[PDB]
């Protein structure tokens, strides 16, 4: 079972520039993307983009796009986020996921099957 | 955007309990619907999938319907470890927003 | 400003010498006596099908492209230090082209240096057929500002560069430092009639649908028509608009299910169902995109939503993939 | 683009290591008796059972959207098993090819656009939803794959003929040039039987031979030597027998 | 072509309302 296993929690001031890590483990990039996933504390899911390796495609909700940048090596299969000019809001946990974007797995609708454990991000 | 509200927002249920949450889109986004169960301090794990299919490594008791906008996911028998929170999801269109959660005390 | 193009313009269509005979040929060629641009700051022109060029050492290089800012490749011929040099890289190029144009040279996919070339106007043909870029000119002496000469001189190529590049517009360069002057016309398919003299360098030619006198000399193959009464061509009037009349039927086919049925046949048993008296929208179908083979036979496939048929039979059964 | 270089056909067919090499409109073996102005290799890798496609007059996927050949091909198509190298362990999923597009591809096109492929009216603001597909699909090799599925690089040669100066030659050796003998010859890949005499037919420097009203070469330039022949045919007549009886 | 290039058209069996005009019953002149 491929898994995903993010880096740790970090602290850093306003202002400055977070980079989160998510690693494969037990699999490959094997026509997967890596989406990324937003949780502000006691709150839900927010979904920001997803990166696509194979083609280093990246795409991000309108929001945040400008000061975000995602990132992946399809060799080592490992992805990383760098998010710039962080702001008190930008406090929360970040998840990594393996999504679909091939025709064939229209069945599964992009549904995201394999999420990583998360790296909550603390700007004060 | 596509305005997704999920419901009940919050109920409180016994182990045995059968329950039942709803999810409607405000348009028709056919069968582009995620369900994910998650506990306090780990990740969601994908439950249904495709509005109507059962995802592979989940238990028997979970199960989903629905037609159109609305669509339901229905646990036949709670168990201790299924006291966590529901989310619904739609791919139909970027973003994919996530509904604000439904949250299941005991 | 316009100017009266006369008979100038023809260029050796095929690069095989031919002697004391007439030969016709369909290629691009500026139909005659038609209307040339004249400029006198410089604009953006349009390429389309190939341009003629006519000047009269202030004018030097020419750029040619699809959108000139450094997004896609465009084609730059430069006369420097007495050596041509062409080149085809994604230069980002200024506002009015004057040595700044040639900066950012990346992605560069061919390059060519060559010999160099220019009261003597400067003609130049320009085309770009099937990703050759076919360069054709000459230099003739002139006596006459006013306009552009009477008269007939067939242009000798000079070079065919396989670039491949999508050209839709293009201009002129100016020397860096009240201006120069020069005239351009856009070619046309038209059929042209050559004479080709002893020597081997064409001494006239017929524009073969500039006029019933040019028809007669072309269907004929020659320079002059003895009197009669002599047919060209044919007179058939075009069509105006497409009608289409169908009947008011609105069914839809079941189509729709067939494909998405959830129990199948065995192939054994196939199922087969008659299908008729409904609409049949194959674009749903098409654009419902998930199919591994799509193989049609006796039809073309991207035609399947132009025509009607007597009636469909649709036979179903899974199958493994070898 | 390969140019101005002695093609070797001969050695490059004879390898037992490729396996397909279909040739259109030039039979695989006399390659090397021509010469050709500018030939273009094209080089990729598909799966096995789509290296039928890549043929004149085909349908399917690579031949609509990847790779298209024209109905007039002239050329060679070559393909060879590739599974070793560019199939790894675990699956190789880098190779990608396209199964949508606007439009069918004009042969020799290509298309390296990444654009999500709207297959319906709801736009597709850059990510895949309904009716937003995303236009490449990557190919599952994997070395348990039976053959048809395995990959096959394929290198596509394609040979122009045009009345243009020809470059690439078979490496058949020049010979001496015999003036005022019918001889069968054979000029940079324009063969024939007559007689070649001298000429003062001016040619342009950008001139290579002339033609005659018939489907005949009526004058040639031969190489090396930039010289002008006239070629007129072997003295030939019907005979008649006259006999008392 | 040896004595003048004025040229007449005939569109035969053509009665003309399609695009001097004189009708024959050979066409339009
Ligand atoms: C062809 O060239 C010769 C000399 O090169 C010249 O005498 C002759 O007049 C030329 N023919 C024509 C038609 O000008």
């Amino acid at each position: 079972q491929v898994q995903l296993v993010q880096s740790g929690a970090e602290v850093k001031k306003p202002g400055s520039s977070v980079k989160v890590s998510c690693k494969a483990s037990g699999g490959t990039f094997s026509n997967y993307a890596i989406s990324w996933v937003r949780q502000a504390p006691g709150q839900g899911l927010e979904w920001m983009g997803r990166i696509i390796p194979i083609l280093g495609i990246a795409n991000y909700a309108q929001k945040f796009q400008g000061r975000v940048t995602i990132t992946a090596d399809k060799s080592t299969s490992t992805a990383y986020m760098e998010l710039s000019s962080l702001r008190s809001e930008d406090t929360a946990v970040y998840y990594c996921a393996r999504g679909y974007y091939e025709a064939r797995h229209y069945y599964y609708y992009y549904a995201m099957d394999v999420w990583g454990q998360g790296t909550a991000v603390t700007v004060s | 955007d596509i305005q997704m509200t999920q419901s009940p927002s919050s109920l409180s249920a016994s182990v045995g309990d059968r329950v039942t949450i709803t999810c409607r889109a405000s348009q028709s986004i056919s069968s582009y619907l995620s369900w994910y169960q998650q506990k306090p301090g780990k990740a969601p794990k994908l439950l249904i999938y495709a509005a109507s299919s059962l995802q592979s490594g989940v238990p028997s008791r979970f199960s989903g319907s629905g037609s159109g906008t609305d669509f339901t996911l229905t646990i036949t028998s709670l168990q201790p470890e299924d006291f966590a929170t529901y989310y619904c999801q739609q791919s139909y269109s970027t973003p994919r927003t996530f509904g604000q959660g439904t949250k299941v005390e005991i | 400003a316009y100017t009266n193009s006369f008979t100038r313009g023809v260029y050796y269509p095929d690069k095989v010498f031919r002697s004391s005979v007439l030969h016709s040929t369909q290629d691009l060629f500026l139909p005659f006596f038609s209307n040339v641009t004249w400029f006198h700051d410089n604009p953006v022109l349009p390429f389309n099908d190939g341009v003629y060029f006519a000047s009269t050492n202030i004018i030097r290089g020419w750029i040619f492209g699809t959108t000139l800012d450094s997004k896609t490749q465009s084609l730059l011929i430069v006369n420097n230090a007495t050596n041509v040099v062409i080149k085809v890289c994604e230069f980002q190029f200024c506002n009015d082209p004057f040595f700044r144009v040639y900066s950012s040279a990346n992605n560069c996919t061919f390059e060519y240096v060559s010999q160099p070339f220019l009261k003597n106007l400067r003609e130049f043909v320009f085309k770009n057929i099937d990703g050759y870029f076919k360069i054709y000119s000459k230099h003739t002496p002139i006596n006459l500002v006013r306009d552009l000469p009477q008269g007939f001189s067939a242009l000798e190529p000079l070079v065919d560069l396989p670039i491949g590049i999508n050209i839709t517009r293009f201009q002129t360069l100016l020397a860096l430092h009240g201006a120069a002057a020069y005239y351009v016309g856009y070619l046309q398919p038209r059929t042209f009639l050559l004479k080709y003299n002893e020597n081997g360098t064409i001494t006239d030619a017929v524009d073969c649908a500039l006029d019933p006198l040019s028809e007669t000399k072309c269907t004929l193959k020659s320079f002059t028509v003895e009197k009669g009464i002599y047919q060209t061509s044919n007179f058939r009037v075009q069509p105006t608009e497409s009608i289409v009349r169908f009947p008011n039927i609105t069914n839809l086919c079941p189509f729709g299910e067939v494909f998405n049925a959830t129990r199948f046949a065995s192939v054994y048993a196939w199922n087969r169902k008659r299908i008729s008296n409904c609409v049949a929208d194959y674009s749903v179908l098409y654009n419902s995109a998930s199919f591994s083979t799509f193989k049609c036979y006796g039809v073309s496939p991207t035609k399947l939503n132009d025509l009607c048929f007597t009636n469909v039979y649709a036979d179903s059964f899974v199958i493994r993939g070898d | 683009r390969i140019s101005n270089c002695v093609a070797d056909y001969s050695v490059l067919y004879n390898s037992a290591s490729f396996s397909t090499f279909k040739c259109y409109g030039v039979s695989p073996t006399k390659l090397n008796d021509l010469c050709f102005t500018n030939v273009y290799a094209d080089s990729f890798v598909i799966r096995g059972d789509e290296v039928r496609q890549i043929a004149p007059g085909q349908t399917g996927k690579i031949a609509d959207y990847n790779y298209k050949l024209p109905d007039d091909f002239t050329g060679c198509v070559i393909a060879w098993n590739s599974n070793n190298l560019d199939s790894k362990v675990g699956g190789n999923y880098n190779y990608l090819y396209r199964l949508f597009r606007k439009s069918n591809l004009k042969p020799f096109e290509r298309d390296i656009s990444t654009e999500i492929y709207q297959a319906g009216s709801t736009p597709c603001n850059g990510v895949e939803g309904f009716n937003c597909y995303f236009p490449l699909q990557s190919y599952g090799f994997q070395p348990t794959n039976g053959v048809g599925y395995q990959p096959y690089r394929v290198v596509v040669l394609s040979f122009e003929l045009l009345h243009a100066p020809a470059t690439v030659c078979g490496p058949k050796k020049s010979t001496n040039l015999v003036k005022n003998k019918c001889v069968n010859f054979n000029f940079n890949g324009l063969t024939g039987t007559g007689v070649l005499t001298e000429s003062n037919k001016k040619f342009l420097p950008f001139q290579q031979f002339g033609r005659d009203i018939a489907d005949t070469t009526d004058a040639v330039r031969d190489p090396q030597t930039l010289e002008i022949l006239d070629i007129t045919p072997c003295s030939f007549g019907g005979v008649s027998v006259i006999t008392p009886g | 072509t040896n004595t003048s290039n004025q040229v007449a058209v005939l569109y035969q069996d053509v009665n003309c309302t399609e695009v001097n005009v004189f009708q024959t019953r050979a066409g339009c002149l």
